[PDB]
């Protein structure tokens, strides 16, 4: 009955780091890297 | 250079500080004392290579506000729920189009994803918000 | 005089829709909890700097509009109102009793070569907080507004409104000085605050409306 | 989302992990 009241952070770090990794990979598509646009259809 | 007197043209020779891009300065205050403008030669012959050249530069503003100077290409009819190649006001893309409920505020023209790729476009002459689904 | 209590002054930075998204933008916003100047009086002349937040509240309507210029004379944008339309001009005049109060246009506004007009129906017209933002840029003067309904007489109301765009006229002026125009013992509220190139994080909800902002440089949280 | 990312389903479904976890419980007790 006490387990209902009670380490999940060490597991949520897996869910959170995979989310942040994919999100960062998507956001880098907005990066110009010195090109005149981030979207190739513009170029 | 025409002898009818077209050779009035002149350039600024002296200036206090560098002119910014697309900036203008009409002033003729004295620059030990010198007039800040100097006129080109432009007689029926100047010196060789110093002939007057006329110039215009076209600046294309690309603000993504509603576009107002478009190329001569005529529009097509508009297809929904088939994957189609498209060009909206110069936005070239490819996807399946759908009249979409995610209605823009009335001033807005494009929608963007988490990446800069556009997820919706306002059709420029039926004025409906097309979803683009890749 | 000054007043401080505002989380106001956010506006839609892009012409592009975003939804259920938190987005980070650097643009000329009003820094949160800064000092707006407050007057309710005359037609005082003021710096435009990088841009202005303006708002007003009054009995009936008494703000008529605004004057801007590279100098208090040079092409000098005028924006003034009918009952049903704003009407707009770019000319120089010799702005020198520069008011539209009693001594639908006047104030030696003799245009000769420089009108570059605009005229339209969306502006300060009979509806109570007449919020506005003005932002001169190279080739640009995009103006923003929101007619936020309020109950307060003349103290600045705390709360959040995001201004929509209203028009852009490519005036080409490098505006440096600014003034309002009233109409006419009368008094009415107005406020002024200079914009700064702050970074903001904006909360677009599912409707694509900005529901919150955090002024990134305000404080450590 | 559409930018070439894809998340593949695990081979064992959550119900299959429940069945194995149930088998380990039943055996243990
Ligand atoms: C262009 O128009 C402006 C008015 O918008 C003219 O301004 C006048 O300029 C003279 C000096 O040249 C002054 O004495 C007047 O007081 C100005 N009038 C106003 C109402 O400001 C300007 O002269 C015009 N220029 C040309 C070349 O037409
Ligand atoms: C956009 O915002 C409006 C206003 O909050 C939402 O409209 C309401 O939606 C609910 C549920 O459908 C209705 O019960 C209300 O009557 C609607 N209000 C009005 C004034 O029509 C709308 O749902 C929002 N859009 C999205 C996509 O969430
Ligand atoms: C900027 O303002 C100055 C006067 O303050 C003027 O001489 C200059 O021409 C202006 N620049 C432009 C682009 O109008
Ligand atoms: C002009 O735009 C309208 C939409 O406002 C559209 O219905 C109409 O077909 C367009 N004109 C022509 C000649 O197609
Ligand atoms: C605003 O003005 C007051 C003086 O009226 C000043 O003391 C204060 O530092 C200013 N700034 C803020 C954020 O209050
Ligand atoms: C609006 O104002 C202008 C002058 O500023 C005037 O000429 C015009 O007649 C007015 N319009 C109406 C509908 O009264």
């Amino acid at each position: 009955g006490k387990i209902q009241d009670s380490a999940l952070g060490k597991l949520q770090n897996v869910v959170n780091q995979n989310a942040q990794a994919l999100n960062t990979l998507v956001k880098q598509l907005s990066s110009n890297f010195g090109a005149i646009s981030s979207v190739l259809n513009d170029i | 250079s025409k002898v009818g007197g077209n050779y009035n043209y002149r350039y600024r020779l002296f200036r206090k500080s560098n002119l910014k891009p697309f900036e203008r300065d009409i002033s003729t205050e004295i620059y030990n004392c010198y007039f800040p403008l100097q006129s080109y030669g432009f007689q029926p012959t100047n010196g060789v290579g110093y002939q007057p050249y006329r110039v215009v530069v076209l600046s294309f503003e690309l603000l993504h506000a509603p576009a107002t100077v478009c190329g001569p290409k005529k529009s097509t009819n508009l297809v929904k729920n088939k994957c189609v190649n498209f060009n909206f006001n110069g936005l070239t893309g490819t996807g399946v189009l759908t009249e979409s409920n995610k209605k823009f505020l009335p001033f807005q023209q494009f929608g963007r994803d988490i990446a800069d790729t556009t997820d919706a476009v306002r059709d420029p002459q039926t004025l409906e918000i097309l979803d683009i689904t890749p | 005089a000054y007043t401080n209590s505002f989380t106001r002054g956010v506006y839609y930075p892009d012409k592009v829709f975003r939804s259920s998204v938190l987005h980070s933008t650097q643009d000329l916003f009003l820094p949160f909890f800064s000092n707006v100047t407050w007057f309710h009086a005359d037609n005082p002349v003021l710096p435009f700097n990088d841009g202005v937040y303006f708002a007003s509240t009054e009995k009936s309507n008494i703000i008529r509009g605004w004057i801007f210029g590279t100098t208090l004379d040079t092409q000098s944008l005028l924006i003034v109102n009918n009952a049903t339309n704003v009407v707009i001009k770019v000319c120089e005049f010799q702005f020198n009793d520069p008011f539209l109060d009693v001594y639908e246009s006047g104030v030696y506004s003799s245009a000769n070569n420089c009108t570059f007009e605009y005229v339209s129906q969306p502006f300060l017209m009979d509806l109570n907080l007449r919020e506005f933002v003005f932002k001169n840029i190279d080739g640009y003067f995009k103006i923003y507004s929101k007619h936020t309904p309020i109950n307060l007489v003349r103290d600045l109301p705390q709360g959040f409104s995001v201004l929509e765009p209203l028009v852009d006229l490519p005036i080409g002026i490098n505006i440096t000085r600014f003034q309002t125009l009233l109409a006419l013992a009368g008094a009415a509220a107005y406020y002024v605050g200079y914009l700064q190139p702050r970074t903001f994080l904006l909360k677009y909800n599912e409707n694509g409306t900005i529901t919150d902002a955090v002024d990134c440089a305000l404080d450590p949280l | 989302k559409f930018n070439g990312l894809t998340v593949l389903p695990p081979l064992l479904t959550d119900e299959m992990i429940a069945q194995y976890t149930s088998a380990l419980l039943a055996g243990t007790i």
